[PDB]
Order: C-alpha cells, then structure tokens, then sequence
C-alpha cells in the first residue's frame, strides 16, 4: 500500500536548524516526482519544493533562501534541511507524490497521494 | 477560363468553368446543456475489478 510517514516535528529555536524526513513505503523515488507543500493555520496550502527522479531541484522563490531537499535513494526517504525558521514558518508540513503520468479527476493541487504530514511551531519555548 | 480550358488562349464562346459557392459567415456548435464531468474516474480507479 502506498503511503507517505513524515517525520521531525516539534519545538524549534528561532534562527536555527531543523530536518525533516519523508520515509516513503509503498513505492520507490526513481521513477516519481515529489514535493513538498506547507499548511498555515490561517492560509491554504503552499508548495515549497519539488524533487525530480533525476536529482533536479525546484523550490518556491519566496523561500528558496532557507529551504533544501534532497534524497536518500538506499533508504527511499526524502529529507527537507530547513534553517532559519521564523514565526511564519510555523505550518504542517504535507509530503507528496506528483500524479504526473494521470490525471484521474481535475485536481487544483495536482497530487494523487498525501501525506500525514508533521507539524513545526517556532517561538520562545 | 484558360486553366480549365488548358489554353493560353480561349475561342469565342461560353464555357462552363466552376461553381459559385456561398462562403461560410459564422460557425455554430449546438451540444446539450449538461455541466457535470462525467465519472471514469469511479470506472478507472476502481479498487477490485
Ligand atoms: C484513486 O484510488 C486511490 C486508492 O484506491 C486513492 O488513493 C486516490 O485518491 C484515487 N484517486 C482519485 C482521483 O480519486
């Protein structure tokens, strides 16, 4: 069964580091596109990044000053090495596979399979 | 008259050379009202066949 565990969340220091993980199961990274996207509490959802198959990287140009995904192939996770996180990048961090190769219904996010998605919370303590 | 004739030059006479046809002014598409997409989605994702 196809299903994406996300990992990492919690507490974080202002102007520090935090990773986060995408332990995929279900399905493998060399052959699909996958992307993270991010959940205010008070806004909709906001794509950060895409990882292509190839080792491509694309990110969201508002914010590709603080963001870097990369891969893990021998261990099929996806890995989000977030730093400098400030009191707007408090948000539930959805992981998410591109239905590139079908289009079953009209999505307006365009993603076939989400994730549970962990959430991140920057403040004093 | 000379490239249906084939002749450069045409002897006195009337000569059947084409026919006049009314162009067309608009084109009309007429296809029923329904909105709704269609479910193949359901036909195609099914999970047991
Ligand atoms: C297709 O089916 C899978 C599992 O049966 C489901 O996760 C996915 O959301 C479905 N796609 C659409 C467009 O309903």
């Amino acid at each position: 069964e196809v299903q994406l565990v996300e990992s990492g969340g919690g507490l974080v220091q202002p102007g520090g580091s935090l990773r986060l993980s995408c332990a995929a199961s279900g399905f493998t990274f060399d052959d699909y596109a996958m992307s993270w996207v991010r959940q205010a509490p008070g806004k909709g959802l906001e794509w950060i990044g895409r990882m292509y198959n190839n080792g491509r990287t694309s990110y969201n140009p508002s914010l590709k000053s603080l963001v870097t995904i990369s891969r893990d192939n021998s261990k099929n996770t996806l890995y989000l090495q977030m730093n400098s996180l400030r009191a707007e990048d408090t948000a539930t961090y959805y992981c998410a596979r591109d239905n590139l190769g079908y289009r079953p219904s009209e999505n307006l996010y365009g993603m076939d399979v989400w994730g549970q998605g962990t959430t991140v919370t920057v403040s004093s303590s | 008259t000379k490239c249906t004739l084939k002749s450069f030059t045409v002897e006195k006479g009337i000569y059947q050379t084409s026919n006049f046809r009314v162009q067309p002014t608009e084109s009309i598409v007429r296809f029923p009202n329904i909105t709704n997409l269609c479910p193949f989605g359901e036909v195609f994702n099914a999970t047991r066949f």
